[PDB]
RNA sequence: GCUUGAGUCUCGUAGAGGGGGGUAGAAUUCCAGGUGUAGCGGUGAAAUGCGUAGAGAUCUGGAGGAAUACCGGUGGCGAAGGCGGCCCCCUGGACGAAGACUGACGCUCAGGUGCGAAAGCGUGGGGAGCAAACAGGAUUAGAUACCCUGGUAGUCCACGCCGUAAACGAUGUCGACUUGGAGGUUGUGCCCUUGAGGCGUGGCUUCCGGAGCUAACGCGUUAAGUCGACCGCCUGGGGAGUACGGCCGCAAGGUUAAAACUCAAAUGAAUUGACGGGGGCCCGCACAAGCGGUGGAGCAUGUGGUUUAAUUCGAUGCAACG
């Protein structure tokens, strides 16, 4: 309600080290099977290789860029009615959220296991793919796109 | 294809809606606007941020003459008084003089009773 | 009411004649007029109108 | 006889006091024409409605009616009701000051006469805006409403009628007394009048408040305080400001004004709390942010049903149902 403390500092990935991929796994993990979740993502995560060739690490960050969003709604109770007032958003939520959308929605991907499934969305998202790049327009044709009420 | 080169532009700001029409000096209709044909409609239109795309409709209609100067003429309250203007002043047009031309009678007619919920 | 400025730009000057009509004296016709409602609420506003 | 009450005269002052006649500017609506083009208008949304027979917007010209932004105020004038643009004509009252004059000529006032918001009525005008009725559209369970699009009487004028209002300060008129504070408006005397100005002395008027008064709230030199003169009025609530009769009215209806029967109260202020689709400030996984569910599915369990000879009794909003 009130409260107002700090960020509850994750454990970097077992291997890269990196507070973005850490909250990255847990946001992937699923009944606490935390393990699964690095073996699912860590692989797939690497096996770019076979999708490219070459120090697959930076990949990671430039697709999610074609996931980034910096705008959104917010209904408020005011005027009567329920407003809808959307707004940017901050860096905190923005690497945080896009890591959602190609997550939650990789896995309806339908394709050989989620271990794959999770592999082809990530290139899809530099490419622009599936409904991960989707919900980003998708959600823009609301805020800055009915800045009427922004 | 006359080239007006300068006429004053109408801001008629009401609440339910705006339009902005950009006449010539004398007073003749070279090209208007209007929130209610800026796509959204309903409601949603009335906000400022709504009006300015509007009246900048109006530099893709009567942009075919070359008006290089313009004045501005304000009517009536409502969100388009100060957005039209703006986006009048970006649009690439000048100024020449800004004024409201809002009907202030003297205690004339007598407004209608109407609301009361 | 009446702008006028050289050296082009969106200054403002406007909100000055901001101050003797506009959204006011309009407002106040707006709607119905007022006939008892004024002469007492104006005779009890003024009331406010001392601390 | 007298002059301080009351009044007259003089000279000034302020005022939306009244009656008549003019006149100005802003805005609305409408008519005509120019430009220009697919929307306008409206609402919480919408829809009725208006638009390609060209609206809306815009600009030019014209017609007409109503009301007078700003000044405008805790302001002013009036017996009350009420009275706002500027100008003229006829007219009433209030107040101050040097004074001069009359000489108790005064106060109140049943009955009586007259004036009375708005709505309404009659005859004849007028009619822009607004708007009972009425008609559409919407809302809703319904919506003979609130909202929206229209709109007639009416609102305006003359002349006559009706006399009511929470016609309220809910506080009759006239007079004399009784601590104070701050302010408003208008007259007058005075002060290096050197000033915006400063000191008094009258009228009217706001707000606070002392004594006192008051059931309390509160009133408090403009009293609901202390007194005096005259008048109107009240005597429990309902029935009832009704019936009947009279009087008045064109008619609405007004005025005067009961009983039967019925209840044990009706009522006034103030206190405590509860509540408010009142306000201010807060906290709770209350919400918002997410993680996973229930609602569907098969099975378990309980319950209400239904059934049964019995389906033992109980538990039933959050606080009842593994």
């Amino acid at each position: 309600r009130r409260r107002v403390i700090g960020q509850r500092k994750i454990l970097p990935d077992p291997k890269f080290g990196s507070e973005l991929l850490a909250k990255f796994v847990n946001i992937l993990m699923v009944d606490g099977k935390k393990s699964t979740a690095e073996s699912i993502v860590y692989s797939a995560l690497e096996t770019l290789a076979q999708r490219s060739g070459k120090s697959e690490l930076e990949a990671f960050e430039v697709a999610l860029e074609n996931v980034r969003p910096t705008v959104e709604v917010k209904s408020r109770r005011v005027g009567g009615s329920t407003y809808q007032v959307p707004v940017e958003v901050r860096p905190v939520r923005r690497n945080a959220l896009a890591m959602r959308w190609i997550v939650e929605a990789a896995r309806k991907r339908g394709d050989k296991s989620m271990a794959l499934r999770l592999a082809n969305e990530l290139s899809d998202a530099a490419e622009n793919k599936g409904t991960a790049v989707k919900k980003r327009e998708d959600v823009h044709r609301m805020a800055e796109a009915n800045k009427a009420f922004a | 294809r006359k080239q007006v080169s300068d006429g004053v532009a109408h801001i008629h700001a009401s609440f339910n809606n705006t339009i902005v029409t950009i006449t010539d000096r004398q007073g003749n209709a070279l090209g208007w606007a209007t929130a209610g044909g800026s796509g959204f409609r309903g409601s949603r239109k009335s906000t400022p941020f709504a009006a300015q795309v509007a009246a900048e409709r109006c530099a893709d209609a009567v942009k075919e003459y070359g008006i290089k100067n313009l004045e501005v003429m304000v009517k009536g309250p409502g969100p388009g008084r100060e957005s039209t203007i703006r986006a009048l002043n970006a649009a690439g047009f000048r100024i020449t003089n800004i004024t409201d031309v809002t009907p202030i009678p003297h205690n004339g007619c007598r407004p209608p009773k109407k609301r009361r919920v | 009411i009446k702008v006028r400025e050289n050296e082009p730009f969106d200054v403002a000057l406007r909100r000055f004649k901001r101050s003797c009509e506009k959204a006011g004296v309009l407002a106040e016709v707006r709607r119905r007029e007022f006939y008892e409602k004024p002469t007492t609420e104006r005779k009890r506003a003024k009331a406010s109108a001392v601390k």
